[PDB]
């Protein structure tokens, strides 16, 4: 019976060690799940490809057996289009830069629009800020800036 | 020793869970690479013209002048680590001295699912996406953008106005190239 | 041999940008284990049953 | 290698870390799993890394 | 249950069902219950 | 051994005399006396907590 | 021979346990590496250091 008892005790020790390993793995997974819960459901996370794929908007949790399920709502841009662009606009010998958008042109006239959605607008002094002259910036394109 | 195996058969199914654990570990190792590297649905290719706002990326983009499509930095890393490896051969052809002894005791090594060439291809695709598209390729279809504009928008992200880069582009490109060269020299140094 | 993915080439240029004109709202699931089965073992019966 | 018994019963056999030509595993009778033959003179044999 | 035209009926709990679980939660439970060895409801009465 | 003996629904074949379970436990026995197929189940146990 | 078999089996079990622990550590490192790749290569991270 000593032989059998030693064998069974070794088997129990092996099972306990495996359970501890799986407990550590589940602890890490649960910590990650709690972090994702806090950073996606209770708020908006700027960490790219953390709360789903794309630009995260909101996450809805769902209970699951021995786990949790997240419904990550993301903003995915689509239907892009070619656009010739310039880094700066020269109006009166001074360079102009976009406030929070890009400079785009449909081949005839230049426009300023937000970087994540094509919403063209007329170049205006309130849409741009002046910095320096037009001989230090590479690729600057001359164009009028409307003063309202 | 057939009789030893016969008497070991009385020990029950103990090799079953050991084999299962080793197989699970191997699958986990494969999934680690599959998750860390295969994060792009497309293999983007850099354009033939290698001018990006004056920045120099020749040390990190792959070149076709080698049998393995790896960059200079990747080759330096491989040479630095190649002192100890699996063995580079597992076909028993040359094995009639360290791997052979372990193999003769039933201690084999399973080759990774992803070869070094495919990992290099993933890294090249990631480089192409982050150079020709910025962060847009990581959230959908890749959108082309000049590298100067991407760096200006990153400066805007760190709280620096765009005109700073558009006025110091030459200096910033020179600093980046010098830093890349310094990294290459440090990696090529004996101090691993 | 494994296919890493569809080959893609980005129309990079000195003056060329791609501004999306539309968008897609995408909802993706994500499953994460939280806890497993809680178990206890009785040595006095497992090792020496009755 | 199996596609699942629910789909098909034919399977593919992978011999780990042995050269096909250098190791003519198709010996006549005295091997482990002796009922196995898999000579595969018609079906091709692919040597992988 | 009007939130800017959005629809949340598939994730909000339904009071009609005795167990306050949403439709998606019910689907998850039914998918997982195909293999459930955690029969805590069993006791010493299991002598059949 | 020790356990609770109860009537069994097992359909023992005439040559079959001992029942067993998944793990080498004779959960069913045949009476050496007047024939009666019998089940063997260890009597109630469990953990004690305060 | 049973003593020798028990010793060898215990050594193999200890090796497997060490391999499992190292695999858990490597998995944690790989998860961190994947997170860093996603948050720094695929985008710009405002996290300090
Ligand atoms: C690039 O975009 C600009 C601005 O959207 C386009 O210019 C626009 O061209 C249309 C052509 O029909 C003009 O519409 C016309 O407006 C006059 C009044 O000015 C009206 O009487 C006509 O019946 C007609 O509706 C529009 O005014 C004009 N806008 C501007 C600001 O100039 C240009 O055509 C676009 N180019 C390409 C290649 O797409
Ligand atoms: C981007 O950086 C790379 C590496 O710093 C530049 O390639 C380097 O080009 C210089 C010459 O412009 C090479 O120096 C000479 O190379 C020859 C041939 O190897 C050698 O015989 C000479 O003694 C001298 O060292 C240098 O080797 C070369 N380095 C590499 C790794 O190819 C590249 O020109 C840069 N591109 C731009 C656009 O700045
Ligand atoms: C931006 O993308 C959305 C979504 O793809 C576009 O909305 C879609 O517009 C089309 C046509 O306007 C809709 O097609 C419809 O199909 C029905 C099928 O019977 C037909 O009867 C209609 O006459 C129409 O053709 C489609 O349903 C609609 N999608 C959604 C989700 O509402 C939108 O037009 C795009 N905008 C731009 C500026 O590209
Ligand atoms: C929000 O989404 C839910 C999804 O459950 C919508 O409820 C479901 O809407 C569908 C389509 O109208 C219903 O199917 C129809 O039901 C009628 C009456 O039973 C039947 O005659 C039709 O042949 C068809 O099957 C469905 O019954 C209804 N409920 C459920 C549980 O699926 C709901 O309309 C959406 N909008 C709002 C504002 O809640
Ligand atoms: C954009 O237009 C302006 C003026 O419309 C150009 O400015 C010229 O600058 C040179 C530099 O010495 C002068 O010799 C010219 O006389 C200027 N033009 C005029 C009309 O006075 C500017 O060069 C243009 N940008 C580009 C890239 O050609
Ligand atoms: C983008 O602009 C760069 C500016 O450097 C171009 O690179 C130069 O192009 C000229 C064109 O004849 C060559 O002579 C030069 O050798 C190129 N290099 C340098 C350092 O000047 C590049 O060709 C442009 N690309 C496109 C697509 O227009
Ligand atoms: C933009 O134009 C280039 C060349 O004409 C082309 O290769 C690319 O696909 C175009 N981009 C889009 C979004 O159509
Ligand atoms: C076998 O596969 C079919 C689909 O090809 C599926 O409908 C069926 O449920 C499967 N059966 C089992 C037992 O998995
Ligand atoms: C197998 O052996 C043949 C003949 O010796 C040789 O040509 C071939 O390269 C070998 N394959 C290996 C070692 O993978
Ligand atoms: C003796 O055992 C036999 C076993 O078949 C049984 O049939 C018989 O009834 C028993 N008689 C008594 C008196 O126990």
């Amino acid at each position: 019976i000593d032989r059998l008892i030693t064998g069974r005790l070794q088997s129990l020790q092996t099972y306990v060690t495996q359970q501890l390993i799986r407990a550590a793995e589940i602890r890490a997974s649960a910590n990650l799940a709690a972090t994702k819960m806090s950073e996606c459901v209770l708020g908006q996370s700027k960490r790219v490809d953390f709360c789903g794929k794309g630009y995260h908007l909101m996450s809805f949790p769902q209970s699951a057996p021995h786990g949790v399920v997240f419904l990550h709502v993301t903003y995915v841009p689509a239907q892009e289009k070619n656009f010739t662009t310039a880094p700066a606009i020269c109006h009166d010998g001074k360079a102009h830069f976009p406030r929070e958008g890009v400079f785009v042109s449909n081949g005839t006239h230049w426009f300023v629009t937000q970087r994540n959605f094509y919403e063209p607008q007329i170049i205006t002094t309130d849409n741009t800020f002046v910095s320096g002259n037009c001989d230090v910036v590479i690729g600057i394109v001359n164009n009028t800036v409307y003063d309202p | 020793s057939t009789e030893c195996s016969n008497l070991l058969l009385q020990y029950g199914s103990f090799c079953t869970q050991l084999k299962r654990a080793l197989t699970g570990i191997a699958v986990e190792q494969d999934k680690n690479t599959q998750e860390v590297f295969a994060q792009v649905k497309q293999i983007y290719k850099t354009p033939p013209i290698k001018y990006f706002g004056g920045f120099n990326f020749s040390q990190i983009l792959p070149d076709p002048s080698k049998p393995s499509k790896r960059s200079f930095i990747e080759d330096l890393l491989f040479n630095k680590v190649t002192l100890a490896d699996a063995g580079f051969i597992k076909q028993y052809g040359d094995c009639l001295d360290l791997i052979c002894a372990q193999k003769f005791k039933g201690l084999t090594v399973l080759p990774p699912l992803l070869t070094d060439e495919m990992i290099a291809q993933y890294t090249s695709a990631l480089l192409a996406g982050t150079i020709t598209s910025g962060w847009t390729f990581g959230a959908g279809a890749a959108l082309q953008i000049p590298f100067a504009m991407q760096m200006a928008y990153r400066f805007n992200g760190i709280g620096v106005t765009q005109n700073v880069l558009y006025e110091n582009q030459k200096l910033i490109a020179n600093q980046f190239n010098s830093a890349i060269g310094k990294i290459q020299d440090s990696l090529s140094s004996t101090a691993s | 041999t494994m296919s890493l993915g569809a080959e893609n080439s980005v129309a990079y240029s000195n003056n060329s940008i791609a501004i999306p004109t539309n968008f897609t709202i995408s909802v993706t699931t994500e499953i994460l284990p939280v806890s497993m089965t809680k178990t206890s073992v009785d040595c006095t019966m497992y090792i020496c049953g009755d | 290698i199996t596609p699942g018994t629910n789909t098909s019963n034919q399977v593919a056999v992978l011999y780990q870390g042995v050269n096909c030509t250098e190791v003519p595993v198709a010996i006549h009778a005295d091997q482990l799993t002796p009922t196995w033959r898999v000579y595969s003179t018609g079906s091709n044999v692919f040597q992988t890394r | 249950k009007y939130f800017g035209g959005f629809n949340f009926s598939q994730i909000l709990p339904d009071p009609s069902k005795p167990s306050k679980r949403s439709f998606i939660e019910d689907l998850l439970f039914n998918k997982v219950t195909l293999a459930d060895a955690g029969f805590i409801k069993q006791y010493g009465d299991c002598l059949g | 051994g020790t356990g609770v003996l109860t009537e069994s629904n097992k359909k023992f074949l005439p040559f079959q005399q001992f029942g067993r379970d998944i793990a080498d436990t004779t959960d069913a026995v045949r009476d050496p006396q007047t024939l009666e197929i019998l089940d063997i189940t260890p009597c109630s146990f469990g953990g004690v907590s305060v």
